[PDB]
RNA sequence: CAGCCGCGGUAAUUCCAGCUCCAAUAGCGUAUAUU
């Protein structure tokens, strides 16, 4: 794949995803502001009828956790157009730039970042992608930003702390729906280096159930990362049995 | 091969065509019989097949695709080659030209 | 069948014997042709060949 | 009737207005579909025949096995179905209790016998085919679908002359003789 | 190719006949009007045949390959079930002799 | 003997890939992409049952 | 449209049968088929055909593959069948 | 004990007591007597080597239905043993879990509803 | 004109919707896990953690092994004994005779594990456990889930064998 | 079922190239007994 190369675009299973075929695949979404790209990602440029000029961007599955994990073979991404989607775990914002992309014009993604010089970009990229609102705070407090965020669709949380559990329940227990649904990135070593992954995957898990969300589906991200996981789950604030 | 020695499971070479019927071709063996014969034995009996329906059709028998297929007069059915017509009208040969 | 003998009184001695091709059809001698001398007709289970070569197998 | 909540179906598991237990599956739905039978008494009448048959049956079994009384009746009614065609075979003589069927008397009426002679595509060609005067058996026209055709009778169940079936079929072969009037 | 008589053409029935077109002896309109296009298509008519071939001729390689697999590890999938069952059955006879 | 061993460990390395997606480090050089193509249909994730 | 798809239907087709584009490089089993939309793209940092034909070692070997496969294909039949007669004739 | 036609004819004696109403033979009885002692022969032969679960399976009948009809059963059966124990009259020993035949029995078909016993506390 | 043919309409059974049983009418392949090599699960080590069946108890207690104690003798190494909630409901189901086996289920060196399924059936329970994560050794007498246990790569099985705990499929227990 | 045996040939012939695969390894099998 270089410059120049012509590929095919056609929709993936998920919504807001697509493939572009050639000699190698690629995933790729639809670029909120055409003509930037985020980090230096290939671009695709599509005439579409006078032509007006659609990009896309290639979503990289060594950078971003959820295109691992979407090429990796999940099954439910509750990341959909037109849905209000809650990232913790924001950083710069490339993954968040892509989740932008999924849900489109008519989403929201609340980008909660406590870092204030990640925050500074998070901040300047929210210029030209209108759906994402950066939230500068705590994701350990869901407290303080309570008047900023309402209701979403859906909760990603690429946090890596021993305690996401805690702020993942904190978070969905104020800000999700009912029947909402919960995709959460683990790293066992940020978790808890001591024991194995095959045993932090199945205490966060547990974890997750205890606070009522109740996981769907497991996929572990190789060969793109180590002892990465993706649970997602659902949160069912009725009851899980 | 639990108690065979190496020796007693050596190759036996095939042999050939005499050169004095080299004009002939081919030695056939019992690989190649069993092709041929298999092969006559299929269309035989997809032949055998054929003069039994023949043999027990039905003269009044109708279809309605009858008023479409064609029998011609050596007493065959006629299979258009381009038909799925053949015919172009005036107004498109006009076109065309 | 020929080249397999040199008169029909050699071939009349043998009638009725197995015969069979390097192909492994099986056959039999029937009788000897008048002409010309060597000549016999046999009568195997399939058609043969004409690049096939009957033997009889004798002690 | 719109779909029955969980509460409700429990107090109405009995509830059904298009399936009752006296209309037996709708067998005789089923078989009238299936043989293009139009009077709806046609199946009630054939049950009633071969109700007959399975009791007479019945009671020839009850009959003890080694009398030829019952041999003879059973070999008598055996012979009459089978000659008839609604028996296939003559072997067994469970067949009188368990092969005797309404299908098995409707598989002998007059559409059904043309498509299985090829004569028509479908039973429903057949049936049109039939009221519109184009089948005979032997010089006879027959317009009634419901005809029962014997096996001996199969041998004469033709197309009419003067047929545009007739000659459609003849002009598709080529052999079209318009002295024989085709 | 099997050759089938003409007479049995002639008698078969209307389901059963056999569909033979004729070759064509003389040139018609259309195809004497047909456009043939040369240079770089012909090129690409080339390309794409010998892609297309190339194609087939692998997927029936391993197509070819697959069943010959197949049939060896059938073969020893066989060999396990006649030793399975016998052992059942040895085992079969060993309980009903405790009951 | 050692040497079989050897084989036999880079036989197995060999199939392990076949068998499950194996770590091999990060990507180093630009993104390519999927050298075998991306499937939509399938679906690898093992599901939790009740 | 139909004319969209009769201009681009070679490069669909590369892209259909790219696992017999180069010998070193081999895919996952797809099935795949040509979906009801779809669109053409151009990478930013020539169609696929115009391209392939441009490389002359993939030529080259293409043509090898298909010579291989036409001995292949023409071995045992009437050219066979009829230089064997001729073998009788000659003599 | 080895002969054949006294130990059926002493086993189907019920039956052709009922259904007579002697007659024995095979090449003379007819009806219902015929085709219940039949039965009752070929469910004794099928009995050794076939599972009882495929050899005796009861007539499908509604819960209320048998449960009354096994209530009316066991009414009449423990009316007659009231009856020939107050008028002191010895009987064939029955098992404990098993139902008693009687002409009730022969006569109205009960044992295929509703069995030769309960299975269920049979099983307990 | 008329039509030919004239039926009467009637309930078709095959094709009505109002009816029962015509209102009746991707792929997942799940991965391998990287904690296992091709039979070997090699991402397991100490502390392990033990999956306790109702019938490991009661033999526990009828052989008079410690189940701490007797899993720290098998295994040399320290180990966290879990009780499912199945478990637990099941061994008290079981009745009045067997308040022993509750008691010593209930000592506190054993952790419990909180369950999120209806009903209380151990073995499916455990067997979704080790499906899905494979951290747990499975300590069972019972002959079906043996089997099941054995069936599933890279899952240690624990039994209760004459005087003390044996362990099988932990190439580490040496 | 099997096949070191073929038709010539023993300086005679270069052939399923020495048929392929598996495991332990200075060790590795069999028989019988026994937990
Ligand atoms: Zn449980």
């Amino acid at each position: 794949a270089r410059g120049g190369a012509k590929v095919v675009i056609e929709p993936h299973r998920h919504a807001g995803v697509y493939i572009a075929r050639g000699k190698e695949d690629l995933l790729v979404t639809k670029n909120m502001a055409p003509g930037e790209s985020v980090y230096g990602e290939k671009r695709i440029s599509v005439e579409e009828p006078p032509p007006t000029k659609v990009e896309y961007r290639v979503w990289n599955p060594f950078r971003s956790k959820l295109a691992a994990g979407i090429m990796g073979g999940l099954d439910e991404l509750f990341i959909a157009p037109g849905k209000k989607v809650l990232y913790l775990g924001a950083a710069s914002g490339t993954s968040v730039s892509h989740v932008s992309d999924v849900v489109g014009p008519e989403g929201v993604v609340y980008a909660v970042e406590f870092s204030h010089r990640p925050g500074r970009e998070l901040i300047s990229m929210a210029k030209k992608r209108p759906n994402i609102i950066p939230i500068i705070e705590d994701a350990r407090h869901p407290q303080k930003y309570r008047m900023l965020i309402g209701m979403v669709d859906c909760v990603f949380a690429d946090v890596a702390q021993p305690d996401q559990a805690r702020i993942i329940a904190l978070n969905s227990h104020m800000f999700l729906k009912d029947q909402g649904g919960v995709v959460i990135s683990i790293k066992a070593n940020c978790i808890d280096s001591t024991v194995d992954a095959e045993t932090v995957f199945a205490r966060e898990v547990q974890k997750l159930r205890e606070e009522r969300i109740k996981p769907l589906e497991q996929l572990t991200l190789e060969p793109y990362e180590r002892d990465h996981c993706i649970v997602v789950g659902r949160y069912m604030r009725s009851g899980l049995k | 091969a639990k108690l065979v020695h190496d020796v007693q499971k050596k190759q036996h070479r095939e042999r050939s065509q005499l050169t004095s019927r080299s004009r002939y071709g081919f030695l056939e063996k019992h690989k190649d019989y069993v092709k041929r014969a298999q092969d006559f034995h299929r269309k035989q009996s997809t032949l055998k097949v054929l003069r039994e329906k023949a043999k027990e059709r039905n003269p009044d028998e109708y279809y309605h695709a009858m008023h479409s297929r064609k029998t011609d007069a050596k007493g065959l059915l006629i299979s258009s080659r381009h038909g799925d017509d053949e015919s172009l009208s005036m107004d498109q040969v006009k076109l065309l030209k | 069948i020929k080249d397999m003998f040199s008169s029909a009184m050699e071939v009349a001695r043998f009638e009725g014997a197995q015969i069979k091709t390097v192909s492994g059809i099986r056959g039999e001698i029937k009788r000897a042709l008048s002409k010309p001398e060597g000549h016999y007709r046999a009568a195997f289970e399939d058609k043969i060949l004409m690049s096939d070569i009957v033997i009889l197998r004798s002690w | 009737v719109r779909k029955l909540k969980h509460h409700e179906q429990k107090l109405l598991k009995k509830v059904d207005f298009l399936e009752w237990k006296q209309d037996q599956g709708h067998r005789d739905t089923q078989v009238m579909r299936t043989y293009h039978i139009q009077n709806r008494e046609d199946y009630h009448k054939y049950n009633r025949i071969c109700g007959d048959i399975r009791r007479l049956a019945n009671k020839l079994s009850l009959l003890p096995p080694t009398d030829p009384f019952r041999r003879k009746h059973e070999q008598l009614l055996l012979d009459k179905l089978y000659a008839m065609g609604v028996l296939t075979t003559k072997s067994k003589i469970s067949d009188l209790e368990n092969k005797v069927t309404v299908s098995a008397i409707c598989r002998r009426r007059l559409p059904v016998i043309m498509h299985r002679l090829k004569m028509a595509e479908t039973i429903q060609d057949a049936v049109k085919f039939i009221e519109q005067g184009h089948v005979r058996v032997g010089p006879n026209l027959i317009n009634d679908p419901a005809y029962l055709v014997t096996r001996n009778m199969e041998d004469y169940v033709t197309w009419v002359d003067n047929s545009k079936i007739k000659k459609t079929l003849l002009r598709y072969r080529n052999q079209i003789d318009d002295f024989d009037f085709s | 190719g099997l050759k089938v008589p003409k007479a049995v053409q002639k008698e078969l029935p209307f389901k059963s006949q056999i569909h033979q077109m004729k070759p064509q002896k003389k040139k018609t309109y259309m195809a004497k009007r047909a456009v043939v296009l040369g240079g770089d298509e012909k090129k690409a008519r080339s390309f794409i045949q010998k892609v297309l071939t190339i194609s087939k001729a692998k997927d029936s390689k391993r197509k070819e390959q697959k069943a010959s697999q197949r049939k060896e590890r059938l073969k020893k999938l066989a060999k396990m079930e006649e030793e399975k069952s016998q052992r059942d059955k040895e085992k079969k006879k060993e309980y009903f002799a405790q009951n | 003997s050692r040497v079989k061993k050897r084989k036999k460990y880079q036989k197995a390395q060999k199939k392990l890939k076949s068998v499950r997606a194996v770590y091999s480090g990060g990507q180093s050089g630009v993104y390519e992409g999927e050298k075998t193509g991306i499937k939509k249909g399938l679906t690898r994730s093992v599901k939790f049952k009740n | 449209d139909d004319n969209m798809r009769r201009e681009v239907q070679r490069d669909l087709l590369l892209i259909k049968h790219r696992a017999a584009l180069d010998p070193k490089r081999h895919y996952k089993k797809q099935r795949w088929e040509v979906p009801e939309r779809f669109a053409i793209g151009t990478i930013i940092e020539s169609t696929i055909l115009e391209t392939l034909m441009g490389d002359e070692a993939s030529n080259k070997y293409f043509k090898r593959k298909y010579n291989e496969i036409q001995e292949k294909s023409t071995s045992g039949r009437k050219a066979h069948y009829k230089k064997m007669k001729e073998m009788r004739k000659k003599r | 004990q080895n002969d054949l036609e006294l130990q059926q004819f002493l086993r189907e004696s019920h039956l052709l007591s009922a259904f007579n109403n002697i007659v024995y033979q095979d090449d003379q009885v007819i009806g219902k007597a015929r085709s219940r002692t039949l039965e009752m022969r070929l469910n004794r032969l099928s009995r050794v080597n076939g599972h009882q679960d495929k050899i005796n399976k009861l007539e499908k009948v509604p819960m209320h239905i048998r449960r009354g009809m096994i209530d009316k059963h066991v009414k009449r059966i423990k009316k007659y043993e009231q009856e020939a124990a107050e008028g002191g009259i010895v009987l064939s020993k029955v098992k404990k879990g098993q139902f008693r035949k009687i002409e009730s029995t022969y006569k109205k078909d009960i044992e295929r509803r509703i069995g030769g016993s309960i299975k269920a506390r049979d099983k307990e | 004109t008329r039509k030919f043919g004239l039926v009467k309409r009637t309930l078709n059974t095959k094709k009505d919707q109002r009816l029962k049983k015509n209102q009746e009418n991707t792929r997942n392949i799940p991965q391998v896990s990287s904690a296992l090599f091709f039979q070997y699960n090699q991402a397991i080590k100490p502390p392990y953690q033990v999956l306790i069946d109702t019938n490991f108890i009661n033999f526990s207690i009828q052989k008079k092994v410690d189940i701490v104690r007797g899993m720290m003798d098998c295994l040399l190494a320290k180990c966290n004994p879990l009780i499912t909630d199945c478990v637990m409901a099941e061994l008290e189901k079981l009745g009045p005779k067997y308040r022993i086996a509750l008691k010593l289920a209930r000592d506190p060196r054993i952790k419990r594990l909180s369950c999120s399924h209806k009903g209380t059936y151990a073995d499916d329970c455990l067997v979704h456990r080790v499906l899905q994560h494979k951290c747990y050794i499975v300590a069972t007498n019972d002959a079906g889930l043996k089997q099941r246990i054995r069936k599933i790569p890279g899952i240690p099985l624990m039994s209760v064998g004459g005087h003390a705990y044996v362990i099988e499929k932990l190439p580490d227990v040496f």
